[PDB]
């Protein structure tokens, strides 16, 4: 069924120096299963079409939440649970009002997977 | 109430903390505490990794649980 | 340098390594200690599983880092 088990525009951040920069480009995140059964958690540039990155996740490394005290209501969070690690999207979609389940389909395709 | 924090050195340092404190403000007492920057800090908790936002009772730690403490600054 | 393994079961393994040990040594000193066959351990750092024949520098692991070892067919 499809290629990706969750996609969503959202754009990412990246550390410039120590300071967590949101990245202006209109992206694409999104969960796909390999033939090899890994998961992957990729962003993809939407414009460009390049995959910029694609971390291979297993089932409880990390979790996606919502990043409560910025005043846009919607940056996340992907928190490796072992080490610092935290990689921040901010989400792109027009209306708010499927954050919260783009959030619950991470989730649940990292730490529940088929 | 008292709540242990595991180290991966093996050292376990004790903290007093209440139910409604958040996440950030724990791991500001272990940063008053032993000086790891709270940024270094990943606190995992019944194989979760806790969150700055939320309080203790939102994972329903309870007096004398014990936290493990990761560090790993940098992300490999 | 002291490294921790996690395990699922909320056991936390202590163990002295070398950077320069292969992924497969650290896999017999888990062996040795717990007794695990190497072939049923699947390691896992900043979201890569760790492959047998390179080093834990290659992965960038520093001391008091944590791994987590999940065991391949898991009861229950």
């Amino acid at each position: 069924s499809n290629k990706y088990l969750v996609e969503f525009r959202a754009g990412k951040m990246s550390l410039k120096g120590t300071t967590v920069t949101p990245d202006k480009r209109k992206g694409l995140v999104y969960i796909q299963q390999t033939d090899d059964s890994l998961i992957h958690f990729c962003w993809k540039d939407r414009t460009s079409g390049n995959v910029e990155d694609d971390l291979i996740i297993f089932p409880d490394d990390c979790e996606f939440k919502r990043v409560p005290q910025c005043p846009s209501g919607r940056v996340y969070v992907l928190k490796f649970k072992a080490g610092s690690k935290r990689l921040f999207f901010w989400m792109q979609e027009p209306k708010t009002d499927q954050d919260e389940e783009h959030c619950r389909k991470v989730n649940e395709y990292l730490n529940n997977p088929p | 109430m008292q709540i242990f924090v595991k180290t991966l050195t093996g050292k376990t340092i004790t903290l007093e903390v209440e139910p409604s404190d958040t996440i950030e403000n724990v791991k500001a007492k272990i940063q008053d505490k032993e000086g790891i920057p709270p940024d270094q800090q990943r606190l995992i908790f019944a194989g979760r990794q806790l969150e700055d936002g939320r309080t203790l009772s939102d994972y329903n730690i309870q007096k004398e649980s014990t936290l493990h403490l990761v560090l790993r600054l940098r992300g490999g």
